[PDB]
RNA sequence: UUGAGUGUUUAACCCUCUAACCCGCACCACUAAUCGUGGUGGGAGACAGUGUCAGAUGGGCAGUUUGACUGG
RNA sequence: GUAUGAGUAGCGAAAGACAGGUGAGAAUCCUGUCCACCGUAUGACUAAGGUUUCCUGGGGAAGGCUCGUCCGCCCAGGGUUAGUCGGGACCUAAGCCGAGGCCGAUAGGCGUAGGCGAUGGACAACAGGUUGAUAUUCCUGUACCAGUUGUUUGUUUGAGCAAUGGAGGGACGCAGUAGGCUAAGGAAUGCAUGCGAUUGGAAGUGCAUGUCCAAGCAAUGAGUCUUGAGUAGAGUUAAAUGCUUUACUCUUUAAGGACAAGUUGUGACGGGGAGCGAAAUAGUAGCGAAGUUCCUGACGUCACACUGCCAAGAAAAGCUUCUAGUGAGAAAACAACUGCCCGUACCGUAAACCGACACAGGUAGUCGAGGAGAGUAUCCUAAGGUGAGCGAGCGAACUCUCGUUAAGGAACUCGGCAAAAUGACCCCGUAACUUCGGGAGAAGGGGUGCUGACUUCGGUCAGCCGCAGUGAAUAGGCCCAAGCGACUGUUUAUCAAAAACACAGGUCUCUGCAAAAUCGUAAGAUGAAGUAUAGGGGCUGACGCCUGCCCGGUGCUGGA
């Protein structure tokens, strides 16, 4: 649930939290974890690409199985943990041989099931699939794109597609955000919805907390001069003296279209909706 | 070589004072050992050596006429016996 | 009150010394006009 | 660069094929390797990318111009 | 090159005085005595940095804001000692370099294998003595680590050794209290000496001084952590008796296993120790008493051990096992031998570093005592350091820094600017408003020294003295109203700290992943080892109530 704090100080006031009650253990497998090292937005070269990122709290990185590739060997579900690298939580499991693996945790997944993984598996929570073998109306997640190289689609926290129909070698399936589309027959997906989704619900409640996520401030483009912006100058408060607001790089900013008119993915995409 | 390795003995003060306790002190050549000193000593007297110590001496700035420049480096060698003598006077 | 210069070994040599300006091709560019000048130090 | 077949209309157009071209897909060898090169599948395909020429748009950036008389 | 201003400004925070030495010459050098200053530092140790400034004997032309017989200055000689400390012959982070490779008018840019690179990991010695100048380095005593020589059975493997392979391990955040030990501190038992010449004191209750010790080896140990066995199977690229794991069965205050500050012996018939003190130039050589009890007690160490939280907290080698394995026969006794290169002086909250200066500035880390105190605050002091490189007189105007002031009390000025006033601990009390936390130390008042008695305990009663009892030093002035910004935060190094920027929250829009966006000719990268509850761009800016009308124009999107 969402936790609620008092207004004991000015920075108290509004804040709320998650309340850490799915996650049963706190200390990970020993054998999965690597280095990483925060780049803060900058290049190859050593100069900042992306504005606005750096400097929070130290992270090791967990190996997930986004493959899923171990047929005809059931795995048993050991742990539900803390990721500090995406927003839904993971799940550590034991299979038969004694591979250890770590996997996203999709919603309603209890310590104990026995979860399968190929194209004679059943139709349960947690296991995974090629799309044929998937009927017409199921919610899926962690979607292949193409075939061996791991799911990329849905798998942020709370997130879901669903299955609408067959035809030659393509599967439709209608993504979050709404989008509908063509994906190869013979890719896989996990049986669910992503699982911790009240994470949308909180409320950060101070500028300390998002600088421990590894966020630095970000300056209004009219309060610039006009060498740094085009919206910078002027003597007083100014409006938007332009058509069209435009980011630090001209490029207007409501409503302006962006992607490749001549993308070769124009003939799998049915009912653009959401963008 | 065994014989470009030692140079000259060193008498002043304070290696006096290291002759009563069975000590002697030479100027050694630079890219010399420990235990190449030792080989040298033992060959050149017919003695029986414990423990050479070894040190690094710097240059000194000097300034004669208003020309000024530093004197040489320096290895300077201590060597302990065990029972016998080297008579340098 | 902190001053600009604050002495230290190793950055002195890193930044501007031999092999540095070795490693570049106009480091060779400075080397070789210090050397056609006379200068008694060529190189920090 | 760039190939092949059918059909629909007045040449153009909708298509289908697989061998070029592509792959920030998988397995294999050089091999201590998430680079690279070869090999086999899979995908995609005469499209895309790249060269020469042409029309738009383009203070993102550049070089400049913005007269004289005058009880200042 | 030389004048004028002119023998003028200044001589860079601070306590000295006298006696006697030396000498051509002394406020300034030496020796003494008393006085004064710092003491969470102005004391002790060290990493940078400097580079001979360090010690001894001479000197006085220049440097030293005066002087100089003196010196961090000048001349001559001399000083730095390591198997064990810090670095290499060990490991890797960021970053860097990169055989082949991929890119590109040239030059060149990037990057794979593999390497370099500590600020981190690993790793065997201590206590005392000694010089004019070095000491975990020399010497004394007693150790430890890695090797070498000698004297004390089928390389199949049941001897031994064993991987560039399989595994285990190394291996990790922040906050909060509690416990245990030891260092350090205080007050009284033992010692040793000696009795006041200004009124008084031979002392169970009187003055001054002192009141202990290592590494290694042996014994144990305040305590802390962790369940353990059996069978039937997966697996681990070949093999494993090693490791991982699924299913079942017994087992749980238990048993087993592991780690542990310290303490007591020995080391030690040794060392140090108040003082005593020579035969001569020596407080010198040399000779030495005593080692107690009680109180307080560490964020030092056990130890990131335990608890709680969310923002979820390096890598690699040494190390330990298991086999695969070219593969006479090496285990452990004693003895005696071997063990390389670089640094090591001295300054280091400073006159030796950074500031052109012998400059009121700046400089990482450890140690850092007593009384009264919560304290590393405050005042005075211990161990230690220092009297600060121009002086002697006088005691005008004026300028600066300080102390006091009749009567009045903001009449001053742009403005109570600057001063004065409040200030500690204990007790009583305390409004509107409010997001229910606050407002609040609201406001306003009272107590505080010393002796005796009782003290249930914490205090209370009786008495005494002064103008005054937190008798010095240190420590909120408060109240009633209105504008701006919710708040903590940030900003024009050097005339502007704010109503400006940021912020949590709102909303619009782009983006289906070789994502959009950005660096770059490209290769390659960030975004991201992310995947629409995610990532970019524009505006507004907690929270509460709300956010009207217009699509003609201009952009944007869709059309045909």
């Amino acid at each position: 649930a969402i936790k609620k704090y008092k207004p004991t100080t000015n920075g108290r006031r509004n804040m709320t939290s998650s309340d850490f009650a799915e996650i049963t253990t706190s200390t990970p497998e020993k054998s999965l974890l690597q280095p990483l090292k925060n780049n803060a937005g900058r290049n190859n070269n050593g100069r900042i690409t992306v504005r606005h990122q750096g400097g929070g709290h130290k992270r090791q990185y967990r190996v997930i199985d986004f493959k899923r590739n171990k047929d005809n060997v059931a795995a048993v579900v050991k742990t539900i943990e803390y990721d500090p690298n995406r927003s839904a939580n993971i799940a550590l499991v034991h299979y038969e041989d004694g591979v250890k693996a770590y996997i996203l945790a999709p919603k309603g997944l209890e310590v104990g099931m026995r979860l399968v993984s190929g194209p004679e598996a059943d139709i349960k929570v947690g296991n995974a699939l090629p799309l044929e073998n998937i009927p017409v109306g199921t919610v899926i997640h962690n979607i292949e794109m193409k075939p061996g190289k791991g799911g990329q689609l849905i798998r942020s926290a709370g997130t879901s597609a669903q299955v609408l129909g067959k035809e030659g070698k393509y599967v439709l399936i209608r993504l979050n955000s709404g989008e509908v589309r063509m994906i190869l027959a013979t890719c896989r997906a996990t049986i669910g919805s992503v699982g911790n989704e009240q994470h949308e619900l909180i409320n950060i409640g101070k500028a300390g907390r998002s600088r421990w996520m590894r966020k630095r401030p970000t300056v209004r483009g009219s309060v610039m001069n006009p060498n740094d912006h085009p919206h910078g100058g002027g003597e007083g408060k100014t409006p938007i003296g332009r058509k069209a607001p435009v980011s630090p790089w001209g490029q207007p900013a409501i409503g302006y279209k962006t992607r490749n008119k001549k993308a070769k993915s124009d003939k799998l995409i049915v009912r653009r909706r959401t963008k | 070589e065994l014989l470009d390795v030692i140079k000259r003995p060193v008498i002043t003060e304070k290696s006096m004072l290291a002759m009563d306790e069975k000590k002697y002190t030479f100027e050694v050549d630079t890219r010399a050992n420990k235990t190449l000193v030792k080989q040298a000593v033992e060959s050149a007297f017919d003695v029986k050596v414990a423990n050479v110590n070894i040190l690094n001496v710097r240059p000194k700035f000097k300034r004669m006429g208003k020309y000024a420049g530093y004197t040489k480096k320096r290895r300077k060698a201590i060597v302990t016996l065990t029972e016998d003598s080297k008579e340098i006077q | 009150m902190k001053r600009t210069y604050q002495p230290n070994k190793r950055k002195r040599q890193k930044v501007h010394g031999f092999r540095k300006r070795m490693s570049t091709k106009n480091g060779r560019r400075v080397l070789a006009s210090r050397r056609r000048k006379g200068r008694k130090v060529i190189s920090a």
